[PDB]
């Protein structure tokens, strides 16, 4: 609990477990299927 | 894309393939995207379950740490006299700089920590003033100039006695986030300093010991930590390899040898054939 | 008032501390946020990206020379082209990558990791590959023969120029450690070997020496445990400048 | 399918049919500057057909020890055409941009450039303590070459390079790379003459080479502005 | 009792800081609150009455003589009359101003600024002037063609005296920065000239040459930051009866 | 007309205008009224939805700070023999002053921290008493008269390694809030102090150190600051420009140089056609 | 939370959001029409 | 139509055909104290007629080398007709101010006033650090004039006198000012002849100039007292 | 100007649309090629690599 007027003071915040890797590992167009031939 | 994930994906158990027109551990690299080949595919595996968590490494996490990023020792005596003034930057110290510039962007409140050691040349318990005086405010000239009376700057009076005093900075850049790199030039003309962002100008810490001094002179040492929290970051980037040389650059030279030299990042083997800690049995 | 005493640990400062702290500018009103491309919120994002590894860290090799492996046409067959020392607490061809910079910031680590290889000859070379994954307790193997017999993917050169072997997590504990010994039970990931499975064959006017470039990545069952500093950064001195920031 | 492609904006297209797919930096697309992101009050100026279009730069030549190649966005483009006009006689302006590198060469050949775009990279200067100047940053149409690929010019390193949006033209594979970059910044718009906000790096990792006849082998790089949005309109600093 | 500890930042003394603190006087009524005209509750609300710019800030110029800009008829054509540096933080015409003074206190400002002009000549006198506002960039306009080409008002004299330039917020970043650095991207707001646009025109008996007051506010959309001490005050010695408090 | 602002107003797109009869852009200034021209009516404007914050300039946040307005040093040793007295004022430090200056009517509760720090002519933790005389009571005469009792005032006790003391005074004026300034005389005869509203008048603050001397001397400083809260204001004013002279009037001088000079406020530039800090490209 | 039993000991009210420019910026008796001629 | 006006107070009444509006100090309008803000006890008088009306100064000269003019209320009024009266009777006084200041001139004349009715104006002296004295401020019905106008003989600043009350007599447009003051003090009630509440200053900031035949060219102030009270009868302090 | 990057591979042949952009319903097949009624403009190719 924060006691101060600022919520910029507040203790951390640890709970954000959203991810999306794929913007880093699959930035391509179109998707790429499991086993199919990429190209 | 986006997805809530706690814990390490389990694994599924796979049976045998021999199926034509299904190639799950060819790739193209030349697309940009990674291999996508997962571990049922390119092997027989079994189920597990796994409980594993990913919350260690949270970017909250990985940057929220209280970390070193001011030290200024002075004389404490009858006269850096009595005071000091440290223009405030997350460049000096090498462990925190690489770790902020792991990341192109960062949004973050600044918790602020500052620590006060003293040393004879018994010690006396001082009481000291840091004072925040932002962009274009007027920086104290000497222990006593009438700057000290903080009208409006945010001062902070504490005793060597107490805990270390403490305090948060916001977000306070002009901008939505702070630019760890800035492929740019601060002002209008052509002289201007490279790589700077104005945006993150923060200011100046001044700090002065409130005291008068006494017979006797002491050294005083003054550490400020810095632990950014309530943090969103963007787009990661290559570590730093080469020592760092400046504070206001990415000047590189790398060490005299390797590893982390110019010419040779990783530590040389004799050949591409030889295992270095092979075990012998 | 409320009858109180204090524990120990009273007053002390710990860098790992989670606690709020008093506001230094009251009411401030901190710029609005606004949409920004490629934000990361867990660094396990990060080492899923594949990166390339060192694997030519040897004498005579300069600067970009010691990012791609060559590759001969060979006249005797079976033969042991290269191997990858799997350390990446010790310095080796793994340590500067994402997984092995990020990781390095750990001193635990579980999950797979998964090495692809884009070949980078001419259109006109052929060839077929052999890469394994040894798991621990021996010694690297230097024979096809042997190595064949561990976890490995033969790679046949065409058209999707590049094969992943996939370095499938099996140890007997939950996590390793980032442990000086090498050769640590709870360290050792064992090794990955490559040999000619058939040959690099071109024609006159391709190159005989073709490269390879190696790259590695964690998958989304990696974990990593108990945060410290990375031994791939350091200072003795002040940077230039630090002391004038105070002038 | 994803070997072949037509791109198309404005009075300009370009084909190829040796594509590696495209990189849509982020996995985002351009846009221009929605109301409730917007800080400069003036209505902006959208041009549309006449700066969203893609323009050639001078062409460089891959050699057998060439160390790379870059050029700053929008630097590269603030004296070209329309786009450029607009940049000059405008303090503020907005944009994506659509990259198409082309290199083609013989099945006899051999070589992998990196084609790499790089939010805010920031150059570092070798064995100096003194920061890089103006005219070793702002090179213009003419781009500027790496001294030192192998940490990219900056102290980092080119093995972890991939972490940026890329492709790679593998001679053997393909001729072409694609990248749509959308806006990168942390302010909705920007003075075009003092920042860039992109730098897009080709690196040969894997040197050309090849036994038949020598021919000299270009590199080309096209570059299409998106949603192009000025601001603060007054007289020319050209 | 309850099980506390203390935490770093403990006894310290914090000038921003809010607490309730210890009545010295108990049970002590304050006088009764009685309506007053003219409460302010934001400072904003200030700032936004336009007050004299010291646009006449040249030597020869004494006292309420610096506070208008005397204007004459003019021999040749779309002649410049005068420039009003933008500088806020630096010293110029608009820092004696109610937006100058009270944005002194803060380091960051965003918003629309106003001037308007007040012709002071007689009512025989006529004119057409033209006020130009220069988004930053470049140098400072000098011809009249040039300035014409960004922001502007064409002022005709007449039985409304005053005219108002809107000098709209145009700027990458939210925020621009009190910064010491005038030529700073994060500081630098641009120019405002003014031109003749026709000429002065007056009969014999009217003065030839007449005054322009020139007024600056900001607008409704206008927000300050990161509150800080003025530059425009400071003492070196005890003021006159200081130490006699204490006798 | 009056209304809850917590944000800068937004700006809505504005098309082209060419009506007969409507010029937005004239004012007349002879009014008394500020020009009330809006940007959409100046310019063509695109739609902003502004989130800019106003609460940083709340009168509550803008004098919501504690600033000095005493600082004493003194003597402590065998005998100001080991204790002050103070008529308190808030006109001795120009920084708070100054802000206090910009209204004519102010209606607030005070908070007051006390700091005292001491050295040697190791340091001793002394015990001090700060006492509040109010008008017309009697003030100490010694370090040890009997008024330090204080059967009725209020006093506080504090040591030198404690936290500063804090105590808040409340509105205490005998009118509905305090004169910042006073267009008149203190008395009913003619050679009254001129300026000075008697109705403002707080008292003393009466401080000691508690213990007696040491066989040594010491130099001991006392700051007090001062916080207002609870805050209304009225009639807002123009900035002072001149320096101080005096804590009991107006009395004025100017700078011997611009800027801030009597004949001059703003410094000189070389004509009205000079532009100081130009970009040179 | 006050503990304390005066409500002048309270910690500061940065609450009061409340607006009236027009006291300082129009205070003529009659109000100023938008594009309408002031005089 | 806003510029035509009268004003009627009493058996007096005053018009001007070329006005500006006319001011109402912070929006407020005068009134009588009511019972819920009232301290003193005894039933108040209100002469309302006798003392609500306007009283005229005599004039002065706008000169060419002018400072400018200023007069304190009550104190300019508490010698004048009943108003004087009932304020020498009277220990205690309220009400409020309706001015009107005067100042014609040609088509051919240029000029410009300030008019700004000041709350609580405390006068510094200039170069010394002994505060003015009671003949320095209590000049009555004749008013005074200012040593340093562009600091208000205060310190500060006419630049930024605008924030209070005020209007403007600008010779091309306008011949009169007319601002409404209402009550402005922290009591209810006050002592009237040791404490002036207001101060109108006249302060040319653009000197009066010509071509035309040189002619006396003078300012005159009205000022008519509004919804007058008085408490604590007794003799006169005449 | 209007133009299209031609990439040589399996697919012979590149289109180059010259689109009808004309102030004037009509052009005429006038004797004088300069003339602001009958000049198309130009069309030229250049290595692209
Ligand atoms: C000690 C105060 C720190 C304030 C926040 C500084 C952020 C710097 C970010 C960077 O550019 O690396
Ligand atoms: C340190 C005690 C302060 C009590 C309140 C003083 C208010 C003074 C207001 C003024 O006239 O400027």
């Amino acid at each position: 609990i924060n006691f101060y007027k600022d919520s910029y003071a507040a203790s951390a915040s640890k709970q954000d477990f959203s991810q999306d890797p794929s913007k880093f590992t699959e930035p391509v167009v179109e998707g790429l299927k499991a086993g199919a031939p990429v190209l | 894309v986006e997805s809530i994930i706690k814990t390490a994906t389990d694994t599924v158990k796979s049976e045998i393939n021999a199926e034509l027109g299904v190639v799950p551990s060819l790739n193209a690299v030349e697309t940009g995207a990674t291999s996508n080949t997962e571990p049922e595919e390119a092997i027989q595996t079994r189920t597990v379950i796994n409980q594993h968590g990913v919350s260690e490494t949270l970017v909250e996490n990985f940057l929220g740490r209280a970390a070193l990023v001011s030290k200024k020792s002075f004389e404490y005596k009858n006269h850096h006299k009595n005071f000091f003034k440290w223009t405030i930057n997350t460049k000096s110290f090498v462990q925190l700089r690489r770790k902020l510039e792991l990341f192109t962007y960062l949004r973050f409140d600044a918790e602020i920590t500052i620590l006060t050691t003293v040393a004879v040349n018994g010690l006396p318990d001082l009481t000291l003033q840091a004072m925040f005086v932002p962009t274009g405010a007027l920086t104290p000239k000497e222990q006593d100039s009438f700057h000290w009376q903080s009208g409006s700057n945010a001062s902070v009076f504490f005793k060597i006695s107490d805990p270390p005093a403490r305090m948060t900075i916001p977000f306070m850049c002009i901008n939505s986030a702070y630019s760890v790199f800035y492929d740019g030039f601060a002002g209008f003309e052509k002289n201007g300093l490279y790589g700077i962002n104005p945006a993150d100008t923060i200011g100046n810490l001044c700090v002065r010991i409130v005291n008068e001094h006494q017979p006797v002179g002491f050294t005083v040492t003054v550490r400020v930590y810095m632990k950014p929290k309530h943090i969103k970051a963007w787009a990661p980037r290559p570590p730093r390899t080469m020592p760092y040389m400046s504070i206001a650059n990415a000047n590189y030279k790398g060490r005299d040898t390797a590893p982390n030299t110019l010419n040779a990042i990783i530590g040389n083997r004799a050949s591409v054939t030889t295992m270095p800690h092979n075990i012998v049995t | 008032g409320v009858p109180t005493y204090l524990l120990p640990g009273s007053g002390q400062f710990l860098t790992t501390d989670d606690h709020s702290s008093a506001p230094v500018l009251p009411c401030f009103n901190p710029t609005p946020e606004m949409h920004i491309p490629g934000q990361i919120r867990n660094m396990l994002e990060m080492i899923q990206v594949e990166s390339m590894m060192e694997i030519n860290n040897t004498d005579g090799a300069n600067g970009m020379e010691r990012l791609r492996v060559d590759i001969s046409v060979q006249a005797d067959l079976d033969q042991l082209l290269f191997n990858i020392p799997l350390d990446i607490q010790l310095d080796g061809p793994l340590r500067n990558t994402l997984v092995g910079n990020i990781s390095r910031y750990y001193t635990h680590w579980s999950g797979s990791l998964e090495m692809t290889f884009m070949f980078c000859g001419s259109f006109m070379a052929t060839g077929k590959l052999i890469l394994c994954y040894t798991p621990p307790g021996g010694s690297c193997p230097t024979t096809r023969e042997t190595a064949m017999l561990g976890t490995h993917i033969v790679w046949d050169f065409g058209l999707q120029s590049s094969i992943t072997l996939i370095i499938p997590w099996i140890s007997g504990s939950h996590y390793r450690m980032f442990n000086s010994d090498a050769k640590s039970t709870n360290a050792n990931v064992g090794y990955v070997t490559c040999f000619m499975q058939t040959n690099l064959i071109v024609p006159s006017e391709s190159s005989d020496t073709c490269s390879l470039i190696g790259f590695i990545a964690a998958k989304d069952d990696f974990s990593l445990r108990l945060m410290r500093d990375s031994p791939d950064i350091g200072q003795s001195n002040h940077l230039h400048g630090a002391e004038a920031a105070y002038q | 399918s994803d070997r072949v492609l037509q791109l198309k904006l404005g009075n300009s297209a370009i084909v190829t049919q040796e594509a590696a797919n495209y990189c849509c930096a982020y996995g985002e697309w351009p846009n221009y500057l929605p109301d409730h992101e917007a800080v400069a009050i003036d209505k902006p100026t959208q041009p549309e057909t006449s700066t969203d279009r893609f323009y050639t730069l001078r062409s460089v030549k891959w050699e057998s020890n060439s160390t790379g190649w870059w050029w700053k966005l929008p630097d590269a483009l603030n004296n070209i055409g329309m786009f450029g006009q607009n940049v000059q006689y405008h303090y503020l302006y907005r944009s994506g941009f659509l990259i198409h590198v082309q290199c083609n060469a013989t099945k006899f050949h051999q070589g992998a450039l990196l084609v790499v775009a790089i939010p805010e990279h920031q150059r570092g200067a070798h064995d100096t303590t003194t920061s890089p100047g103006f005219n070793d940053i702002m090179k213009g149409e003419r781009g500027g070459t790496f001294n030192h690929p192998y940490v990219l010019d900056d102290g980092t390193s080119i093995a972890c390079a991939t972490i940026f949006p890329h492709q790679w033209i593998n001679l053997r594979t393909n001729n072409s790379a694609t990248i749509v970059l959308p806006w990168m910044n942390v302010a909705p718009m920007d003075f075009p003459l003092r920042h860039n906000q992109w730098t897009l790096a080709v690196i040969p990792v894997v040197p050309l080479g090849t036994r038949t006849m020598s021919s000299v082998v270009p590199i080309t790089v096209s570059i299409a502005p998106m949603c192009c949005e000025f601001n603060g309109l007054r007289h020319a600093i050209t």
